[PDB]
């Protein structure tokens, strides 16, 4: 029997980390970030928010195989702008938008 | 009116369904919210079943699966710890809920076994969890098994927290309707037709909330998807408004966890 | 399905739990799941080549009997649900065991 | 000696010895079913 | 054998509507479609759960138990 | 010699907490314990898993070595 366990797609094991950034030598100021145990849920949001930025020249993500719950995100930013700063800004904007949406939904449901 | 970002407009409210319109939001956020509400909300459900006596005509695995598919109340699921994160040996009152079901056949006619026959034996400590969800008018619940005279069914279950990703039995939402752009103004799809497109394709019920397209007008290439109509139906374990709130909270928690991991690794590497 | 064969007159196989000392040429599978009568009670999970029916037959010092048990199939596993014991036409022992498994 | 058997016709609980050929007592049926085990049986609903 | 607890496609709980469906079909005297609509099933995924379900449990219960 | 042989055990912690199985083969520190509901074999440390009675009763840790018995 070769059925993978159902908790391996959302639980971090041993020896691996949630994030892993490796520099990209193909283009300047480009990095590749690997996410473990998530796929197709926050990657699209991160890519969209990075594309919304004006100092990001490239933002894409892909899933190598549906068997493994992981995806790689590649960000290329303009000179002088660290890609990690762009990722942090996108995450903060997503957090603010989600909080505003939750507050608005609660206010609407209250009446 | 809290912040200039996403906006909501509830069209209908009910204990089982909610209809609302999302505005000033992008497609990615709406899709992520839908996916999270589908398979990210924690819920309480029966995980392990111990069968003491089974004289019925149903296999033990059959009854175990049927019991695992029975919805359970998960209003206070945030006060229950995960089984893997608990320091106990197998289970305890702070991480699991124990339910016992006993049934016997005395009457000559068939004796049905319902979800209302489940009895909670563990201490809930005031938490509003573990009660089977009953929505039938007769107040019977989900039919588990049918017994005749001389047959007995005695068994014990334990309920554990989980998410729909691990197993479909933990899903709190039944079906979520997602639709945007009732008219083909964005040209996001090509309509298959034989002689006519408008005549052959029925109009959606959301076409009345948007202005009809004007004939002889240039295609608006600067327009994007910003208005979404969503309908959420709940199984019964969690109310629809709480389902949406928990979905938003889970998405926020995932983003915050990503940010925390990034900050921690930046500190460690520097 | 398992049966007892009457070789000659007194050389008849018996259904019992074998031991590593008295019996000879035992199978590699485990024998703890067996009972005194040599048949496993229903409701016990089995897997691999575990022995479900325990039968021994005399050869003709010590070691007057050898193992003749029938192990479970190596590639199959499940839970025994019903065990049937009866007598055949001549009057010896007749044992049938059923294993139930679910295939998702 | 302590093994429990159930008749396949009248469902009568009975116990038999090794020298006692298998058969029921409340009726003439010669087919018996082994009783369910008393061990721990646990199933996962997942 | 017995009615499923939840709909296979979406996940709506349809295991508590078998008795109501039978009662509506046997004395309320209306066709299957209107009874299904009255029960609360609007999508054909849920309708097929009890519209094409065979209750073989009675046949098994017909045999004398232990 | 080894106490953990043919005795029903319950898996503690990890992703199989609360599962019931019987240990079949034990070698070194890792112990191969089968699963009842699942048709698979998982190898875990003998100390981590608790020990139960075959018929049924209270569960104990790996202190069976001191007791040199079951239950
Ligand atoms: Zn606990
Ligand atoms: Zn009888
Ligand atoms: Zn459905």
């Amino acid at each position: 029997m070769n059925a993978p366990d159902r908790f391996e797609l959302f639980l971090l094991g041993e020896g691996e980390s949630k994030l892993k950034i490796d520099p990209d030598t193909k283009a300047p100021n480009a990095v590749v970030i690997t996410f473990e145990k998530e796929d197709h849920t926050l990657g699209n949001l991160i890519r969209a928010e990075l594309l919304n930025d004006r100092k990001v020249l490239f933002a894409a993500y892909k899933v190598e195989h549906p068997f493994f719950a992981r995806f790689k995100l590649r960000i290329q930013t303009t000179e002088g702008y660290d890609p990690k700063d762009a990722l942090k800004n996108a995450c903060n904007s997503i957090i603010n938008k989600l909080g505003a949406l939750k507050t608005n939904f609660e206010t609407e449901w209250n009446l | 009116m809290s912040e200039e970002g996403p906006q909501v407009k509830i069209r209908e409210a009910s204990k089982d369904n909610v209809d609302f319109i999302l505005s000033n939001v992008d497609l990615a956020m709406a899709n992520s919210l839908r996916r999270v509400m589908i398979a990210e909300i924690p819920t309480l459900a029966i995980d392990s079943v111990e069968v003491e006596t089974n004289t019925t005509v149903l296999a033990d695995e059959f009854i175990a699966h049927r019991l695992g598919l029975i919805p359970l109340q998960s209003m206070d699921i945030e006060q229950l710890e995960y089984s893997r994160d608990c320091f106990c040996e197998d289970h305890c009152d702070k991480c699991s809920v124990v339910l016992t079901l006993q049934a016997f056949g005395e009457s000559e006619s068939t004796t049905n076994v319902y979800s209302k026959d489940l009895v909670i034996v563990s201490n809930l400590m005031g938490r509003n969890i573990g009660h089977p969800i009953i929505q039938d008018k007769e107040g019977n619940g989900v039919l588990i098994c049918k017994l005749r005279k001389g047959q007995e069914l005695k068994l014990t279950c334990v309920a554990k927290k989980g998410i729909a990703k691990e197993h479909a039995k933990w899903g709190p939402a039944a079906a979520i309707e997602f639709e945007y752009d009732p008219w083909n103004k964005l040209k996001h799809t090509d309509y298959w037709y034989e002689q006519d497109s408008a005549k052959e394709w029925p109009q959606s019920k959301n076409c009345e909330y948007e202005d009809p397209p004007n004939e002889g007008d240039p295609f608006d290439y600067k327009a994007q998807a910003d208005t979404f109509y969503m309908n959420v139906e709940s199984v019964g374990s969690i109310p629809v408004d709480q389902v949406v709130v928990r979905g938003i909270d889970t998405l926020q928690k995932k983003v915050a966890s990503i940010l925390l991991a990034l900050t921690q690794m930046d500190q460690d590497k520097v | 399905m398992d049966q007892e064969k009457k070789y000659g007159m007194s050389i008849t196989e018996t259904f019992e739990k074998p031991q590593r000392t008295n019996t000879l040429r035992m199978k590699h599978g485990t024998y703890d799941k067996l009972d005194d009568d040599g048949l496993i009670a229903p409701g016990v999970r089995v897997s691999g080549e575990d022995v479900i029916i325990g039968k021994t037959t005399p050869i003709s010092a010590y070691h007057s009997k050898r193992d003749a048990s029938t192990p479970l199939r190596s590639t199959e596993n499940g839970i025994v649900d019903q065990v049937l014991v009866t007598t055949n036409q001549d009057g010896l022992k007749f044992v049938k065991v059923r294993v139930r498994t679910t295939k998702i | 000696a302590t093994l429990k058997y159930i008749c396949a016709e009248c469902s009568s609980k009975l116990s038999l010895s090794r020298t006692d050929a298998v058969r029921c007592k409340d009726c003439g049926h010669r087919i018996l079913l082994k009783a369910r085990t008393k061990r721990l049986v646990q199933f996962e609903a997942r | 054998m017995i009615v499923p607890v939840r709909c296979f496609s979406c996940g709506k709980v349809v295991g508590d509507k078998w008795e109501s469906y039978l009662n509506l079909l046997q004395e309320d005297e209306l066709d299957e479609g209107t009874a299904l609509s009255r029960l609360g099933l609007k999508r054909y995924c849920c309708r097929r759960m009890i519209l094409t379900h065979v209750d073989l449990i009675e046949k098994f219960l017909r045999y004398n138990p232990l | 010699r080894e106490v953990a042989l043919g005795k029903t055990v319950r898996i503690r912690s990890a992703g199989y907490k609360g599962q019931l199985g019987i240990v079949k083969d034990v070698n070194g520190d890792k112990a191969t314990v089968e699963l009842h509901s699942k048709n698979k074999h998982i190898t875990i440390d003998k100390h981590k898993l608790t020990y139960y009675n075959r018929e049924g009763g209270e569960g104990i840790t790996y202190d069976e070595l001191v007791n040199r018995r079951g239950r």
